[PDB]
C-alpha cells in the first residue's frame, strides 16, 4: 500500500537507483520500551558472477 | 585511618554478636508488647502478605528493555551484597 505506484520497488541499470519507500506514523509509538520493529525485506536480485 | 578502617571493620565484627545479643533482648523487648486483636493482626499480618504479594509479582511480571533489565539487575546484586554481609537468620 505504501508505493502510490507498481515501479517504484524496482529498478533495472548499470547502477541501480535507491529504492526509497515513503511513510506516515501516528505519534504514537513512545519510545522507553524498544519492542522492536521487524521490518521484514524478502528482496531478489541479479547475483553478481563472482 | 585507612589502616584503622581495618581495625573498626573488626570493631564491628565484634559489635555484631554485641549488638545482635541486644537485639535479641529487644525481640524479647518488643514482644514484651507484641499483643493486641488477634482478628485484625490476623489482618495487618495477613494485609502485609497481599500488599508484598502484589509488589513481588510486579516485580517478575515487568518487562523490561535491555538497559532498564541491567540497571534492575545491577540494583538487585547490589543490595544482595550488602544483605550478605548481615549476620543472622533474617
Amino acid at each position: 500500500e505504501l508505493k502510490t505506484y507498481e515501479e517504484q520497488l524496482q529498478s533495472s541499470g548499470l547502477e541501480p537507483a535507491a529504492i526509497n519507500v515513503s511513510l506516515n506514523l501516528p505519534p504514537d509509538l513512545y519510545l522507553m520500551r524498544s519492542t522492536g520493529i521487524d521490518m521484514d525485506i524478502n528482496y531478489r536480485y541479479t547475483m553478481p558472477p563472482v | 585511618g585507612l589502616q584503622n578502617i581495618r581495625g573498626r571493620y573488626h570493631q564491628w565484627m565484634n559489635e555484631l554478636p554485641e549488638r545482635v545479643s541486644h537485639k535479641t533482648q529487644h525481640l524479647d523487648e518488643k514482644k514484651e508488647l507484641g499483643h493486641l486483636s488477634a482478628g485484625a493482626r490476623r489482618l495487618i499480618l495477613g494485609i502485609i502478605v497481599t500488599f508484598s504479594l502484589i509488589l513481588a509479582l510486579i516485580c517478575v511480571t515487568q518487562p523490561f528493555n535491555p538497559l532498564a533489565q541491567f540497571i534492575f539487575l545491577m540494583l538487585l546484586w547490589g543490595v544482595a551484597l550488602i544483605v550478605r554481609r548481615m549476620p543472622g537468620r533474617f
